[PDB]
């Protein structure tokens, strides 16, 4: 079962009272079973002189100090590669529409921005930094991190930027502490994660008065002994973003791939429904 | 990991050097012939000295120069060793005695010496500069790594 | 960086009634865990404490246990790493009196405290001091939940930047943290934090009874 | 060349090389008691022999 | 804003010295008795170096232990306040520094038999308090003095020197300005011999110059070696007088 | 499918190879079985140290994924229980991408799988079976399934695929699918048409591979 | 200087028979046998260290001015256990290497009555534990020069009922005995290695001048008077004072300094430099006019 | 009834000593600390005092264990799925399930997984097997079997990965515990053919282990059900 | 013991059996949440399971693994 | 740092925990050990000091200056702590670094007015600490050295006008001439708690057996923050009665001026 809490850690959590200190653009808390996932989205302003992605920093807590494990390295890249290849975030959606700030001599403070100019252009660009914390891990956790990141990306607000008259001394370019616009991403490309496994069990079963497949791998027992696995990122439109297959313990029949596609599609329907409500 | 050499080898090679002889049948002042092969792309070069095989790849990308040097571009040389050249080398061991020496020899021979015109790597002063990178790949080892790398 | 994905290095970051909620034993990855949420006025703090141990150290000849505490930034990057180490050193100076070390020879207890969030509202025409009593509350709960023997319940309070931790029903002190604020608040802060201690203590004891039940 | 011979029994065990003793003397009966694994009840007998 | 030259027609340099003058040398033994087995405080010009020799002693990890020879370690701490302009970052991991540390080790591995202290470790800690040219040569002299103070056996002295070259003639013992102005050669000299433990050239140097530059350095290093013997012997005489 | 490979090119390694498909050139080396580090030791099985080096720049998280997928293929191939408490170092140095590395890593992964297998063969390490990997892509308008696509074809692709199968019985029986890495979106009819034509060209490749192996190695034997 | 004595100095980092120099030649007589501190090439004999030339018979050597203490066979040393491994301890003595001990080189509680057990080698930590101090005699020497210790005596064993302090090993020489009884009912143990143990005088010491189950107990004497404790502190300070003046520590020197230090009311007055220097100076001059 | 049934960590239960009046004679109740309790020192008004204090949150249970009478009461605290069980630690005489990590010629080292309780039930020691934090133990060649203690072929007794039920003679050093499979109920319990590559094998003879699946037979040291 | 009474008694009295109010601002509801499961029927619609029922699945397996020897 | 046996530690506790407390040395509960201080030996820096303890503990402090815009540079005094042969990252290093920076904040225990040059520019002070050797908590050792260094520091003198809002002249400094940095550096005292006794300047062996410890700052003739309780060791740490805390503050409050008086000599 999956239960989430979106926009709880963001600065845009409350409409009336906005956090002046918090720099989180979008957030998501997720817990599937025992494993808990906490995603926070931050940003940056970059000058610019087809689709892009975000830069995730996953921290899986196992209770050991030291550098980043090979797990955290691969996941950070796998999240970055999948988003980049699933075409979720276009480079045009990250374009910064700036503005101007003209100040009266204590008479007034004026800020002006134009919608029309940006459409004509159709130029600072936004960059989305992500950090994903994982608590209480119990198995393959890439899917959990992906789903939490997807829900977090569904709700991201990009604050507008502007500069008070300045000369190319030191000049500080600033964003607005209030005004912001919602991030526009392709919902048609939005996918969700799920894992599957293939194994054979010898043991006989008693009776009282041919391959088998397991969905959503958890527990050490399944992660350790099941060497034939399938990973899917599926979309509600029914377009599929990616597919991970590796058989190391048993043969992978085409009939099992089809079930996974059906299983993955069903998961996408379930996840999609949750987002709507 | 420490390589094992027989006492018999250590006595044989040492005695052979006193008789002006060596295993690969060379002289004392002789340098093994160097073979240079260029790839399809520019900056792709393969240097071979006997069994010693090294490969270098030159690349560059638009970057911004340091505040201290607004007229100079960026230039770095990478020589990370790998177990491919032999199991004697630890993967990513960039602090070992021989590794740091080799890294410093190349740097003082190319970087510090100003073999490359870093001033000509500047596009717009204090704003945009080219960043040339020299990546050396030690494919296999039969000695002479420093000589192979400089070439 | 070849370890993580820091993105473009030529870019720049963004430039612009006491209430308690206690929950323990919600993490199956460690031996003991705790969740502490406090909301006062416009200021609220939520942190998670994870305990791993006691686990045997090979070759260790120590006749007692060894405690290690580390604070982490869960979301908002506010507190300096240098300051996090300072509090950690302060926290370990407290629980080394609280934890019965004689029970775990040749062993070590690692304590991870994740400061996932703190929300600060400041009006316009120290800082980490207020979080300290909540960190002590979280750890003492996580240790007691883990099964680690504690000589007494550790608790604290924050009064005008002056933090002081109590055990044995406020009769003695296991930690003292004073930054800035004002002088001659010695007697006052000791009395105000003692009330916060007793309040935090009973809720901590009730917490274990509830979840344990 | 220096070392001097003396009867073994009188001297307390000595670290120094110069002192020489024909036999070690702490538990001569007992040393050999360990070897044949002789019980301490027979110990009195063993010492006499 | 200013400008400056190197060598004037009057035979004078930017600091006032002539072509062949050693800077002020002060040497100091047994400066940190309660911190190390051997210690030396070096003052060669404005250069200020603390050198500590800790050992031979038990290794902290049995994994790193040689049963045939002692383990020799050297760590150079170039402080952030060594120069006029304080460096923001630490210099410890810097590839330039790793090469220096490596270089120094290679030098003294052949100068101490290091066969008479098996299953031990010799740790050499160095702190550079102030820097003003020829820091490598000063590092060499500091280690040699400190090692001797520790009563650690070695075959001979190793004296370090700095060489500055302009036009036809090199300048002995270069400071930072001269080092900035012209290429320098750092020489490691063993005892009173002509044998070099360390030959270090990091900038461009005409090939004609080196033979003569080496000749100047070796002669100057001999003077430095003589001074060091005087420095320790003189101290001993002074210490004996103090005792009396 | 006009690939070209050489075996035993490195001197200071137990086994090595150089696989080339189109532009994509990868050189691989294998040392083992040898003494493992304590943190690498496996009580009963062989420990694999897998390293992937990029053609340009240093190894990043990208190559960390190439190492992971390459691990999924090589692990079940090797009879690991023959070497308990032992290590096998496997290093891949990609010499030429043969593709836009900023967008794809398809051809580099397949070439690494084929090269690693060849290096394992050269090193004389116990293998349960044989293996071959090919890159596949799908066109934007034509939607055709192109096996071994060029770099230019990848630019205009809708999906990219890495397929590595496990073969037994003289390279005629597909024991299992070691790795299938599909990025993009799919239709069922295209997939099986791809698998049918793909199996044919793979079988032709093994036959060619067998020829190459015999021709080079036979002069060495007696 | 009522609370703290702070000596200050400005503009300076710090304050203040043939001659021997490096590269120096000692002799050119090839008949000589070259010893420590020297090295040779044909007829020439050179010095390897800074020190004084020593000629004993035909053996030419150079005695260094400084260096590590060296273990001679039969020395009475005091050491603190560094590590416990296998069937031995490695005990810090203060040399180049840790002291070596063999389970068969120590004496078990109950002794002769006691029977050999194979569980002793697995329970060595119940006898000697890291940090413990003890008396020991250098039984033998290893090839490199390391020492093998033994405590096969009532005289040797675990130390208690006192306090530890150390002086440079050069200030303590070999003697007939290193355990001494002093006024104030305290006993000193002057290890040749420079490690010194000051404790309350036990019955053992008294017997010499004229329970085997608790020879490894960490417990001290439950009844130790303040007068003994304040005596230990005083003996400690005067020993440090003798060490500060490079004065060789002997039993006569210690007691002499202890009684001479009685001039100063508070014991803490003995930690100041001028007090230490004068106390040592008074001892040398006392030996002058008495000699 | 005098002492609270359930005590949280830090709650006072009962003083050091106790006594009551019955049958015209004083009965002395001696309170001794147990699992979950810790005898500590508390002073009030300048007065020193020792009392039994619980260290774990649990219900409290007492049990008697051993002219003028004489008594001894054991005071302890029991918690009250997830199981931790730290108090449980390998001690001389206990039975322990282990797994073979490596085989040498003169001995066989393993790692401790679970420990048998006392009246079957076991106490599982949770630790990371890919780190080395797990307790390691060593089974000597002389401790393999009582039959022919001198010459024993270790290859024909144990095998890497095989599960071995043994009894610990002594703690040994920090590295290795001492393990003996001399008796009948001790030996290889669970094992597979070819170091775990084949199928499951079962114990028939004490010195022979067979597999009723592939018909494979490997020589092991088997125990008795 | 009487000293115990005055101090012990005083200590016992102080707590006052004060009432406790339960709330979670954000994290508390989601983190301590026990494990849950759902099943997708042929309709494709998710289906919930009773908490008691889920446990029953656990206790039934334990009896079928222990007692039901073959 | 120091390693002691169980027997030695108990004896030390008996010696020091006694009602008439006796130092193993023989000191009184307020007596410091003799120290030596050197100043003005680094000409390259604006100020410098070197403190030597009786146990060989040695610390070197350097003071360097830099002109900064105080409108963008919040902290005008940065303390940096280091130890050769020691990693920078270590818990002890960062804690002391964080602590010292609070002790010498711009608007807490330091007259930052004396660092101001113009309306827009001020002097940033870099206090670099180098601990060569130490056998106990070096916080008080470093504090004495920083004090001595800051009281012998000389900064460049400004020439140009001090109104950047209007005329906006580039900051220029007259050659040769310099102005002594008039400032009041705070001191950091460390205490040891053994039983019910409080000791000033805890020795190594004393700290090992101590039940607890206190870090109390001192400025302008009064107690000031940061005030921190600290575990000198980790094997014998116990809670302490509040009266001990008040005793410690009182103890510092009466013996500090004596220390400052012996330290204020130019």
């Amino acid at each position: 079962d999956v239960a989430i809490e979106n926009n709880t850690l963001s600065r845009y959590a409350d409409a009336g009272n906005i956090d002046t200190k918090n720099n989180i653009l979008g957030s998501n808390v997720l817990k599937s079973g025992k494993t808990i996932v906490i995603t926070s989205i931050t940003g940056g302003i970059i000058e610019e002189t087809n689709y892009a992605s975000v830069y995730p920093v996953v921290e899986v807590e196992r209770g050991r100090v030291g550098a980043c494990t090979d797990e955290e390295m691969t996941i950070s890249q796998k999240l970055h590669d999948s988003i980049l290849h699933s075409r979720i975030l276009p480079k045009k959606a990250l374009k910064v529409k700036a503005g101007v700030r003209s100040a009266n001599e204590d008479g007034t403070f004026s800020v002006l921005y134009p919608d029309e100019l940006e459409d004509d252009t159709l130029k600072w660009s936004y960059v989305l930094y992500a950090k994903i914390v994982v608590l209480s891990r119990t198995g393959p956790v890439f899917d959990l991190c992906w789903n939490s990141l997807m829900y977090a990306l569904q709700s991201v607000k990009l604050p507008r930027a502007f500069i008070d008259e300045r000369a190319s001394e030191t000049y500080e370019i600033i964003c607005d502490q209030t005004k912001s616009v919602p991030l526009m991403i392709n919902a048609k490309n939005i996918a969700f994660a799920s894992n599957y496994g293939i194994v054979e069990l010898d043991p006989e079963c008693q009776l009282q008065n041919n391959t088998v497949l397991i969905a959503d791998l958890d527990t050490e027992a399944e992660e350790t002994s099941i060497h034939s696995t399938i990973s899917i990122l599926a979309a509600p439109s029914g377009n599929y973003k990616q597919l991970t297959l590796m058989g190391g313990g048993a043969k992978i029949t085409p009939e099992m791939i089809k079930r996974s596609l059906l299983l993955s599609r069903v998961r996408a329907d379930d996840l999609s429904t949750r987002f709507n409500i | 990991k420490d390589i094992e050499i027989s006492a018999s080898e250590s006595k044989f090679i040492l005695e052979a050097l006193r008789q002006n002889y060596r295993l690969d049948g060379r002289s004392f002042d002789q340098f093994r012939d160097v073979e240079i092969t260029f790839g399809k792309e520019f900056g792709d070069v393969s240097v071979k000295m006997g069994n010693t095989k090294v490969h270098c790849r030159i690349s560059c990308q638009i970057a911004q120069p340091y505040e201290d040097r607004p007229f100079e571009g960026l230039f770095v040389i990478s020589t990370e060793i790998s177990p491919m050249a032999g199991s004697q080398f630890e993967n990513g061991n960039i602090t070992g005695e021989d590794e740091v020496l080799c890294s410093r020899i190349i740097e003082k021979s190319v970087r510090r010496s100003g073999a490359l015109d870093v001033e000509g790597l500047c596009i717009v002063a204090g704003s945009k500069c080219w960043a040339v990178r020299a990546d050396v790949h030690f494919l296999d080892c039969d000695g002479g790594f420093i000589d192979a790398s400089c070439i | 960086d070849r370890r993580r994905l820091l993105g473009p290095a030529a870019a720049k970051p963004m430039a612009f009634e006491q209430e308690l909620s206690l929950h323990t034993g919600f993490i199956e990855n460690c031996n003991g865990s705790a969740l502490v949420e406090a909301r006062s006025l416009g200021h609220q703090t939520s942190l998670i404490s994870a305990v791993y141990g006691p686990r045997s150290i090979r070759g260790s000849f120590t006749s007692q246990g060894t405690i290690s505490i580390q604070l982490k930034n869960g979301l908002l990057e506010k507190y300096n790493t240098n300051e996090l180490k300072e509090v950690s050193s302060f926290l370990m100076g407290i629980f080394n009196s609280v934890v019965n070390l004689s029970r775990y020879p040749k062993s070590g207890i690692d304590i991870f405290v994740y400061l996932t969030y703190d929300k600060d509202l400041t009006n316009n025409p120290s800082q980490i001091s207020s979080l300290i009593p909540h960190c002590i509350t979280s750890i003492t709960l996580a240790l007691a939940d883990a099964g680690i023997e504690l000589v007494d319940m550790a608790g604290a309070g924050e009064a005008n930047g002056t933090v002081v931790s109590f055990i044995k029903n406020g009769e003695e002190i296991v930690g003292f943290w004073k930054d800035d604020g004002d002088d001659e608040d010695l007697l006052e802060c000791l009395d105000r934090c003692k009330e916060q201690y007793n309040r935090y203590r009973d809720l901590m004891i009730s917490c274990l009874m509830n979840q344990e039940t | 060349a220096k070392r001097r011979f003396e009867y073994s029994k009188y001297r307390p065990l000595t670290p120094s090389s110069e002192v020489y003793s024909p036999i070690e003397k702490e538990s001569p009966w007992k040393i050999l008691m360990y070897q044949y694994n002789i019980p301490p009840e027979r110990e009195v007998l063993v010492r006499e022999l | 804003m200013s400008r400056l030259e190197i060598y004037s027609p009057e035979g004078l340099r930017l600091d006032g010295r002539r072509w062949n003058e050693l800077r002020r040398f002060e040497s100091s033994i047994n400066t940190h008795p309660h911190a190390a087995d051997g210690s030396s405080y070096m003052e060669q010009g404005n250069n200020k170096i603390i050198t500590l020799v800790k050992g031979p002693k038990e290794p902290r990890l049995k994994s790193q232990m040689d049963t045939s020879k002692a383990l020799l370690n050297v760590s150079v701490n170039i402080t952030k306040f060594s120069k006029f302009e304080r460096s923001k970052s630490s210099h410890k991991n810097e590839r330039r520094v790793l090469e220096i540390q490596t270089s120094l080790v290679r030098m003294f591995e052949k100068n101490v038999m290091l066969n008479i202290y098996p299953r031990t470790v010799i740790d050499i800690e160095i702190h550079v308090l102030e820097q003003d040219g020829g820091i490598m040569g000063s590092l060499i002299n500091g280690i040699t003095l400190a090692l001797i103070d520790a009563g650690i056996s070695m075959f001979d002295y190793i004296s370090g020197i700095s060489v500055g070259l302009y036009d036809t003639t090199p300048l002995l013992d270069t400071n930072s300005l001269e080092e900035n102005a012209m290429s320098t050669v750092t020489l490691g000299v063993v005892g009173k011999s002509e044998k070099l433990s360390l030959l270090l050239v990091e900038d461009k140097i005409p090939l004609d110059r080196l033979e003569n530059v080496l000749a100047i350095g070796i002669a100057g290093a001999h003077r430095v070696r003589d001074l060091m013997d005087e420095e320790l012997r003189k101290h001993a005489q002074k210490r004996v007088s103090n005792a009396s | 499918m006009s690939v070209q490979a050489e075996i035993g090119i490195l001197d200071h390694v137990d086994g090595s190879s150089e696989f080339v498909s189109q532009d994509t050139k990868v050189i691989c080396s294998v040392t083992g079985p040898i003494e493992p580090k304590a943190r690498q030791e496996l009580p009963t099985q062989l420990a694999l140290e897998i390293i992937v080096r990029p053609a340009k720049g240093v190894a990043t998280t990208r190559e960390k994924v190439l190492e992971d997928k390459l691990r999924a293929v090589l692990t079940p191939l090797i009879t690991r229980h023959c070497y308990p408490r032992q290590l096998c170092q496997i290093t891949c140095q990609i010499l030429e991408s043969g593709e836009d590395e900023a967008e794809f890593s398809l051809r580099e992964l397949s070439c690494c799988i084929n090269a690693a297998f060849l290096a394992l063969v050269d090193a004389g390490i116990a293998l349960n079976s044989m293996c071959a990997s090919i890159p596949i892509a799908i066109i934007k308008d034509t939607s055709d399934i192109i096996v071994d696509p060029t770099a230019e074809q990848l630019k205009i692709s809708l999906s990219v695929h890495t397929l590595a199968l496990e073969f037994v019985n003289g390279g005629k029986v597909v024991k299992n699918v070691l790795l299938l890495d599909s990025n993009g979106d799919f239709n069922e009819d295209q997939l099986f048409s791809l698998l049918e034509l793909g199996e044919q060209k793979c079988q032709e490749l093994v036959t060619n591979i067998r020829r190459i192996i015999q021709d080079n190695i036979s002069p060495r034997l007696v | 200087s009522e609370v703290i004595t702070i000596t200050k100095r400005n503009g300076a980092f710090q304050n203040s028979s043939q001659i021997v120099t490096p590269g120096e030649l000692v002799t050119d007589d090839p008949i000589w046998m070259r010893g420590h501190g020297t090295y040779f090439l044909d007829n020439m004999t050179y010095s390897s260290v800074a020190g004084t030339v020593s000629r004993v018979n035909r053996l030419l050597s150079v005695i260094p001015l400084k260096g590590r203490y060296a273990p001679e066979t039969g020395d009475h040393v005091v050491g603190r256990i560094a590590e416990v491994g296998n069937k031995r301890w490695k005990v810090d003595i203060g040399g180049k290497q840790h002291a070596v001990l063999m389970l068969g080189s120590v004496n078990l509680p109950g002794g002769i009555l006691r029977r050999k057990s194979e569980s002793d080698e697995l329970q060595m930590r119940s006898f000697l534990k890291e940090g413990d101090l003890l008396n020991a005699e250098v039984q033998s020497l290893f090839q490199d020069g390391s020492a093998s210790l033994h405590t096969r005596s009532l005289k040797y064993g675990k130390l208690r009922n006192g306090m530890f302090c150390q002086v440079p090993s050069s200030l303590i020489v070999r003697a007939k005995n290193h355990t001494h009884n002093l006024p104030g009912n305290i006993t000193v143990v002057l290890g040749v290695n420079g490690y010194i143990w000051l404790r309350k005088t036990s019955q053992m010491d008294l017997a010499r001048d004229t329970s085997s189950w608790q020879i490894y107990s960490d417990e001290n004497d439950p009844s130790i008077s303040n007068n003994i404790r304040q005596a230990i502190c005083r003996y400690a300070n005067v020993i440090k004072a003798l060490a500060f003046c490079e004065i060789g520590i002997t039993q006569q020197r210690i007691v002499s300094a202890y009684e001479a230090s009685m001039v100063y009311s508070n014991v803490g007055e003995l930690i100041e430099k001028n007090v230490m220097e004068s106390i040592g100076s008074d001892i040398l001059t006392a030996e002058k006019m008495r000699g | 009834f005098q002492f609270p049934e359930i005590a949280y960590p830090g709650k006072l239960i009962c003083p050091q000593y106790g006594t009551e009046n019955k049958d015209g004679e004083d009965i002395i109740f001696n309170y001794v600390p147990g699992p979950g309790t810790k005898l500590i020192q508390y002073e009030h008004n300048g007065r020193t005092l020792e009392a039994i204090t619980a260290t774990l949150v649990g219900t409290v249970r007492c049990e008697e264990e051993k002219r003028r009478t004489v008594k001894n009461i054991l005071v302890s605290v029991l918690p009250g799925a997830n199981n931790d069980f730290a108090n449980n630690l390998p001690k001389e005489g206990d039975i322990v399930l282990t797994r073979v990590t490596r085989l040498s010629l003169q001995r066989a080292n393993v790692e401790i997984l679970a420990v048998e309780d006392k009246p079957a039930t076991f106490s599982v020691s949770q630790a990371s097997s890919d780190l080395g934090e797990t307790f390691r133990g060593i089974i000597r060649s002389q401790d393999v079997r009582s039959t022919d203690r001198d010459r024993v072929k270790v290859i024909e007794c144990f095998k890497p990965g095989d599960i071995v039920r043994a009894q610990v003679l002594s703690l040994g050093d920090g590295t290795n515990y001492y393990l003996t499979t001399a008796r009948n109920d001790l030996g290889v319990v669970f094992a597979r053919a070819a170091n775990g590559a084949g199928g499951l094998m079962y114990a028939t003879d004490w010195q022979m282990m067979t597999s009723p699946v592939t018909g494979a037979t490997e020589k092991r040291k088997c125990a008795k059900p | 013991m009487e000293r115990f009474s005055v101090l012990c008694n005083s200590n016992i009295s102080k707590s006052r059996a004060k009432p406790v109010t339960n709330s979670s601002i954000l994290l508390g509801k989601i983190l301590p949440r026990e494990e849950h499961d759902i099943a997708y029927s042929k309709d494709g619609l998710p289906n919930k399971v009773k908490t008691e029922d889920i446990r029953i699945r656990a206790q039934n397996f334990k009896s079928a693994l222990a007692n039901l020897e073959d | 740092h120091m390693s002691l046996s169980v027997a030695e530690k108990s004896y030390l506790y008996d010696s020091l925990a006694s009602t008439p407390s006796i130092r193993p040395d023989g000191r009184l509960p307020h007596q410091f050990r003799p120290i030596e201080i050197f100043t003005d030996f680094l000409p390259s820096s604006n100020g410098s000091s070197r403190i030597i303890a009786s146990d060989g503990s040695e610390c070197i402090v350097s003071i360097k200056s830099k002109v900064v815009d105080h409108h963008v540079e919040n902290e005008l005094l940065q303390v940096d702590v280091d130890i050769a042969g020691q990693r920078d990252d270590a818990l002890v290093v960062e804690t002391i670094t964080s602590l010292l920076n609070k002790v010498l904040k711009s608007g807490s225990g330091v007259d930052s007015s004396k660092l101001q040059l113009t309306k827009k520019y001020s002097f940033k002070i870099f206090v670099d600490v180098l601990v060569i050797s130490s056998h106990s908590h070096p916080i008080s050792l470093i504090s004495f050295a920083i004090y001595s260094a800051l009281n012998s520091t000389y900064l460049p003198k400004l020439i140009s006008a001090f109104d950047d809002l209007e005329v906006e002249e580039l900051p220029t400094f007259h050659d040769y001439d310099m102005v002594k940095l008039d400032i009041n550096p705070p001191l950091v005292f460390i205490l040891a708690v053994v039983g019910n006794n409080m000791l000033l300047d805890p020795a190594a062996n004393e700290s090992e057996v101590a039940n607890n410890g206190l870090i109390i700052s001192w400025s302008n003739g009064k107690i000031t923050s940061p005030i921190r309780s600290v575990a000198l060791n980790d094997s014998n740490v116990k809670s302490f009665k509040p009266h001990l805390l008040k005793q410690g503050l009182a103890m510092v409050e009466k013996y500090a001026p004596d220390v400052v008086r012996s330290l204020e000599n130019l």
